[PDB]
């Protein structure tokens, strides 16, 4: 086989920055090397074919250089639509192999998360299970300290949070939190609070609701 | 138009390409400034392009018609493709060639 | 150009079989359909990178496979139907992932011209399919449970209990195509997936519904979201 | 591509021009609707234009390849220029012609 090593594993950069992605090969593969971008959930689209050729319809900012064992893709003016994973792949010999990928991450100005709280439904608590959700919207940076206060009491050991992928237009995130507890437990307490701390807020903004 | 020679003999096909004398004659007769004729078989293929010029009259015609011919072999197919100017075949000849002779020019009666 | 559409994947028990189909359509240069080119299958396991599996040339020759799938998987193509196939056998859990159909750049034959390429190039993948997902797990399939998230503002849909991925969310048939956020699913403590989907709306309220589509169970829900 | 005949003998060069059967075959193989081949020496120059038509199949091919040749004289240079459709030379022959003979068609052993 043939191993392709990509550096770095991820690079954080700003719009307009010029970034260099590295792809080194374990043996002379001449210029039989190509690069693909892959935005999350979507299929890979070809960027550079044969070390240095820009594929039709790919923005002129994408360049690719190299030969032998040392190849680089160069994004000239980094744009938020560039966030995603970039793979290098060879065909000098079977099996055709890909690099590990290099995830491009965008740095932008600080964004304030619009916070929201959501209770169950007339059908959910009837089924015999409760699911309360906190859903901070479009924010940057990524880390958000999500804690739950039930009549002002911290929850630990009943949480689950999922982040969306970095948006390809404004480079923001999105985080929702899942508190799964039975419906017998839901009849006890009254007030539930979602206190979240985020740099984009001068102080923790707690959005809550009373039982019913 | 295609023709498959099913005569078990040679078929002699003849045709013509018409060369007008000016471009207005071309447009009036065929509605294209640039036509072409193709005749193609298994062992024949020529392309004929009309060539338009001022010429001296012959039989009071400044235009010209160039005449062509081929011997389509038994089983072979000839194909005519034209954008204009084609003097198309209508009748052709099924023949078997003899040992080989010549022309006599005379007035002696048969 | 040429477009590619994988199909025929989903949930199957371990040690079983499954046949993925890759359909071609449209044409590149010189009216070249998919039968002018050589195609490969490439799979992607959840959260990982791209693995090449097998290649076939335009005429159906020069088959080859990756060692990991040799003997189990078989590639083929019905050029009359402009379709590729991947006949998977003895499916293992690690075979789970998104299976892709990917065309190679270089023209390999032009049959009407009587022209072939002597070699098989196997160069850049210039066209990929949307992918079809294969989930190898002896766990049974179960339908999704959907509950509303009533209310700038925000209204949502909570798809609580289902297995396996994927689902398809589309609020009012793409009416809210701005500001959406279908969240990546999580694997709940029970063992079934959960997922939320949201959209931002201002002070104006018009009715808003979410269209849910879960293929492996013939599930299609147009759930409401009134306050 | 140029070739200077440095053999102190005649060099026989052969080549071909490919005529597709439809325009889509032309575009797929050469990416030009209108190609041309030129072969030129000190005493040879022809231009070859591809001519695309529907033809009957021969050896299951509707296309055609026309074959050409010239005897490049010692010291002379031949130049190939093509936009498409060129069946390029790869090997050629350095020869000195003899007094002049002919072909025998037989099955008698040597």
């Amino acid at each position: 086989d043939i191993q392709l090593t990509q550096s770095p594993s991820s690079l954080s950069a700003s719009v307009g920055d010029r970034v260099t992605l590295t792809c080194q090969a374990s043996q002379d593969i001449r210029k039989f090397l190509n690069w693909y971008q892959q935005k999350p959930g979507k299929g890979p689209k070809l960027l550079i074919y044969d070390a240095s050729n820009l594929q039709r319809g790919v923005p002129s900012r994408f360049s690719g250089g190299g030969s032998g064992t040392d190849f680089t893709l160069i994004i000239s003016s980094l744009q938020p639509e560039d966030v995603g994973t970039y793979y290098c792949q060879q065909y000098d010999g079977l099996p055709f192999t890909f690099g590990g990928g290099t995830k491009v991450v965008i740095k932008r100005t600080v964004a304030a998360p619009s916070v929201f709280i959501f209770p169950p439904s007339d059908e959910q608590l009837k089924s015999g299970t409760a699911s309360v959700v906190c859903l901070l919207n479009n924010f940057y940076p990524r880390e958000a300290k999500v804690q739950w206060k039930v009549d002002n009491a911290l929850q630990s050991g009943n949480s689950q949070e999922s982040v969306t992928e970095q948006d390809s237009k404004d480079s923001t995130y999105s985080l929702s939190s899942t508190l799964t507890l039975s419906k017998a437990d839901y009849e006890k307490h009254k007030v539930y609070a979602c206190e979240v701390t985020h740099q984009g807020l001068s102080s923790p903004v707690t959005k809550s609701f009373n039982r019913g | 138009r295609s023709y498959v020679n099913n005569q078990e003999k040679e078929v002699l096909v003849l045709w013509g390409v018409h060369h007008p004398s000016n471009i207005e004659e071309q447009r009036a007769l065929y509605r294209k400034d640039n036509a072409y004729v193709s005749v193609v078989s298994s062992n024949y293929n020529r392309r004929f392009t009309p060539e338009i010029a001022k010429r001296p009259k012959v039989r009071d015609q400044s235009g010209r018609m160039n005449y062509y011919w081929t011997l389509l072999e038994p089983g072979d197919t000839i194909i005519f493709e034209a954008t204009g100017n084609l003097i198309a075949p209508w009748y052709a000849f099924a023949l078997s060639r003899g040992p080989g002779s010549g022309i006599i020019t005379s007035n002696a009666p048969l | 150009e040429v477009q590619l559409q994988e199909s025929g994947g989903g949930l199957v028990q371990p040690g079983e079989s499954l046949r993925l189909s890759c359909v071609g359509s449209g044409s590149s240069f010189g009216e070249s359909t998919l039968s002018y080119y050589a195609v490969s299958w490439v799979r992607q396991a959840p959260g990982k990178g791209l693995e090449w599996l097998s290649i076939i040339n335009a005429g159906g020759g020069d088959i080859d496979y990756a060692d990991s799938v040799e003997g189990r998987f078989t590639i083929s193509r019905d050029n009359s139907k402009e379709t590729l196939y991947l006949q998977m056998t003895n499916l293992r859990v690690e075979d789970t992932g998104v299976y892709y159909c990917a065309k190679h750049m270089s023209m390999q034959q032009v049959v009407s011209a009587g022209w072939e390429r002597a070699d098989l190039v196997g160069d850049a993948f210039d066209v990929w399919g949307q992918g079809t997902m294969v989930t190898v797990s002896s766990a049974s399939t179960k339908g999704p449970s959907v509950f509303p998230l009533a209310p700038t503002a925000a209204l949502g849909c909570l798809v609580k209990d289902y297995f396996p991925e994927p689902v398809t969310v589309s609020w009012n048939s793409g009416a809210l195509t701005s500001g959406v956020h279908t969240f990546p699913a999580v694997l709940q403590s029970s063992g079934l997936y959960s997922l939320s989907s949201v959209v931002t709306v201002p002070s104006s309220s018009l009715t808003y519904i979410c269209n849910v589509n879960h293929k492996p169970s013939n599930t299609k829900v147009d759930k409401r979201v009134e306050p």
